[PDB]
């Protein structure tokens, strides 16, 4: 066996390499009680981890270990993989390799710290850091075309032919779900509803991964929501307060697709995309159109794939079919990418030796992979 | 020296200053040499309408301003403008 | 000339445009009689409005029609109103168009209620609905700043550049002087004084506006109020209770600065500004801190601006100074704002006109202004 | 007199033929309001010129008239030589013939359309379009020689011999300032700092225009780079923010020498250069290499000549000295060779009459000059 993990934004995804699903998933949150506890049958249980901070989030402080791909907190993290290895995982480090999962052109500091606390806190024989563009690819099982990998975190274009990746044709955007959830409560305030705390960020969190949809048309359902009927939903708190929502759900994953709402410059995901693939080499550019596939934290909502084929189909050429491969539980695909990319027999040579690493330094990794 | 003749203006007759007791009501009235052009009223910084606590009455080419409700706010200094003439007035309030 | 009403947290100011300063200034309170009254030859009274109420604030209830810039009773406005309209202004609401002057980042449903309000109650011919902190600008005099606007109902930020509003950059704070009110009526019932009615709950508000002042050091107050001679002062009550503090009347001003004895996750007002700056542009952020505008009602307190300057000067780089200008009389700033708003030729095409209101419906509000 | 303006990516000079130094230099951008603007009391100017949207430069977008030699928008470009005209050099188009000067191999409609916009928009009895190449080269002051221009737009390579030039050994590079600009904005992206708006794009121009330099050699410069004693510095940007920069300030020049970080096949400038040698005739050739030009704004970055030096008399015959002569301001060479082009009485004759446009056709320029 191998253990992966993926250390991303808002959770720790952790399994045993060679499966389709792995064991542990859970937040990557810790949570303090910020209120003093009167109660006549407490430990008073100053710290939680995990899951268990989800059920008693009202009165603990959420604190994330991971910003945009970056740990502010070293502890609270080796407390997670402490918990992933041990808790439900129930193997040793030392075991077998392990495989982190990190997002294309991310700080040269990220990966030489992640590897030197991977080889001393916790001991491993070797480990190994991958690109998620790669990996998604791998999961859909292609050779050629064009990868839109949108995490909790960043979102990054990554096109390849065949075999190679261009460096230059390879595109960073700073939208994600993490924004969105920023936008979105926002969004709230304006109705009558606010929400300034850690805790019940969350929450408007978790109203859109499931409540929210992708409009085919934004300027028509907002025209349509005079006379709501079924856009309207209630949503049930934990604490024990009601929130109804209408039109203000579907004009939140509009905004990808329409920066503008947001304030920013930057072109949404169809034209990001599409500036993707006008860095690349014109000969590729053909297959790149109809091999798009959608990954990530915020291609969850239904609908984007339509949306995304129409558009890109209206932009692009008609002499060439497009077509867009969105596979159910894509946001999980980059954790399932690193369990099947350490499988392969070709992979384990290509592992960072601990070594390697003494013998030369931590600068090594951009000179050994991408 | 001063020029001595000033640019055409759309004023026959120019209103003149008066004074008036807090409380007591204001009248002003103002000609045009040329009628079909509407007559703006400003007071010290505020613009004056055919609106109620101001009343004006338009008759011919002679315009007439009529203030009710004048008091220690309306200190300072108005200026009325008819077509491109412009032209500006005193009020004295006494407490 | 035109009228301007504040409809703010506890009191109703209302003027006329074009003046300095305005006609009525009363608090929006309704008082009435508890308990049965014991007396031979009384009116009994049974309503009592405005600062009559604050006389005879003992015996009377006291009610706030506007909650967190939210009215819970329209008959109670309507009777401040009308108040405002016949009594301090002696002016008909028929006569001219009304100004009122709205908080940034306010609910949808109060633009839309209070204009049917003045179009329907009050037949006027046009009304507008301002904004607080490009007002308090106004008053300023300057083009380029960012502008804190605490009212004695939500304290909001909005920073301006050469007239262009950056919305994403606008940030709205749930802390202001009525939540130190709270606090501190909860602070002195541990001492041994006990206030838990809004009669006397204003008691404790008179107190905090002009004994209540902002510590250059909080912990140094602290140490020294053990042996305090001018830390202690002797109020008199109308009803003739005597009432001393000491080290109480400075650490309520502190919390707004130090919102952690409230027991909230949320930081200071310093904080807020400097989160506010951060939203904004780069580019426009240099200027910004040298221009900052103190307004509001809790902003009052001596020593704010002085704290305050220390304060963003050691966060903030040191290549450029940081000037403050908090002028006297800033809680009325916003009532002022309204009076010179209403004063441009600019403005008055801008009204929102009841033709407008007849064709197009109740949410142009939003279509039309900010 | 006569006018002279130089329509170059990035920057408009102009100025009055027969002086040494243009009267009026500003950016060519013209910038408008990305968002709405809620304040009562401004003109609104929807559209901003020159320096002034320099100073505005966070809420306006900022958009560039000319792209690789060719503009996007014509109206934008009026704008600027309106503001040309009138704003600084406080004259009439009518009152003096118009120099205008443009890159080699340029398309056919930008010749066309330019010269139709003075014909009918500006009107003056006669207009002239030279080649940047031709006028570097008067400045220098030298017969024969091989000259290489390169702009913020597209470098181009003209050899000249004895006043006679070969059209099939003029080469055409599409590297550029601008584009190392864009290459910059991407490297800056790993260390840990990202730019993603035109507005800040301008300010790392600026860093790479003083604090880049370029490295005698690439590969040892970026060796020492581990051990950074006097290749960091701090500049200070107009936000406050503080950026240190190492072995990156050197390795942004290198590129126009190795494309290849890039990601383009093209040859670097001295490969470029000796190409254009090859293609001219053989006998020619010999005083080529001793009399090289350097001009534009991407040769500014001192060591460039001394770098050029090495690299052409290794590659070349050891037969003949190499001689680069690349004087400072050669950056403003190209509007210079404009002023002095004008002045010749022969050069008057040439210029393009209106008469001759209105009877032959716009398809006559080619037929005219080259």
């Amino acid at each position: 066996a191998a253990l992966v993990i993926d250390n991303g934004s808002g959770m720790c995804k952790a399994g045993f390499a060679g499966d389709d699903a792995p064991r542990a998933v859970f937040p990557s949150i810790v949570g303090r009680p910020r209120h003093q506890g009167v109660m006549v049958g407490m430990g008073q249980k100053d710290s939680y981890v995990g899951d268990e901070a989800q059920s008693k989030r009202g009165i603990l402080t959420l604190k994330y270990p991971i910003e945009h791909g970056i740990v502010t907190n070293w502890d609270d993290m080796e407390k997670i993989w402490h918990h992933t290895f041990y808790n439900e995982l129930r193997v040793a480090p030392e075991e077998h390799p392990v495989l982190l999962t990190e997002a294309p052109l991310n700080p040269k500091a990220n990966r030489e710290k992640m590897t030197q606390i991977m080889f001393e806190t916790f001991n491993t024989p070797a480990m190994y850091v991958a690109i998620q563009a790669v990996l998604s690819l791998y999961a859909s099982g292609r050779t050629t075309g064009i990868v839109m990998d949108s995490g909790d975190g960043v979102t990054h274009t990554v096109p390849i032919y065949e075999g190679y990746a261009l460096p230059h044709a390879i595109l960073r955007l700073d939208l994600a779900g993490r924004d969105l959830t920023d936008y979105l409560m926002k969004i709230l305030t304006e109705r009558g509803y606010s929400f300034t705390t850690t805790a019940e960020r969350e929450i408007v969190r978790d109203i859109k991964e499931k409540l929210c949809y992708v409009a085919l048309d934004f300027e028509q359902e907002m025209a349509t929501a005079a006379s709501s009927s079924s856009l309207e939903k209630s949503y049930e708190l934990p604490d024990g307060q009601v929130i109804t929502i209408g039109n203000e759900r579907f004009r939140c994953p509009e905004a990808l697709f329409q920066p503008s709402f947001l304030g920013m410059e930057s072109c949404g995901i169809h034209e990001t995309t599409f500036n993707s693939i006008m860095k690349c080499d014109v000969d590729i550019r053909k297959d790149l159109y109809a091999n798009t596939v959608l990954s990530g934290g915020t291609t969850m909502y239904p609908g984007i794939a339509d949306r995304m084929q129409k558009e890109i189909t209206a932009l692009a050429p008609s002499t060439m079919k497009i077509k867009i491969i969105a596979p159910p539980e894509r946001k999980y695909s980059v954790w399932i990418g690193g369990s099947i990319l350490a499988s392969l027999s070709t992979f384990q040579q290509m592992w960072i030796s601990k070594q390697e690493y003494d013998e030369s330094g931590p600068s090594i990794v951009h000179r050994k992979c991408f | 020296p001063e020029p001595g003749k000033k640019p055409v203006s759309a004023f026959s007759k120019k209103p003149r200053s008066v004074e008036v007791a807090a409380g007591s009501p204001a009248v002003f009235e103002a000609e045009t040499e040329r009628a079909g052009v509407k007559v703006r009223w400003q007071r010290g910084g505020s613009d004056i309408s055919a609106s109620n606590k101001y009343g004006l009455a338009t008759e011919g080419t002679r315009h007439t301003l009529t203030v009710r409700e004048v008091g220690p706010a309306d200190q300072g200094s108005y200026a009325v403008i008819a077509g491109s003439s412009k032209v500006k007035f005193d009020l004295k309030v006494i407490e």
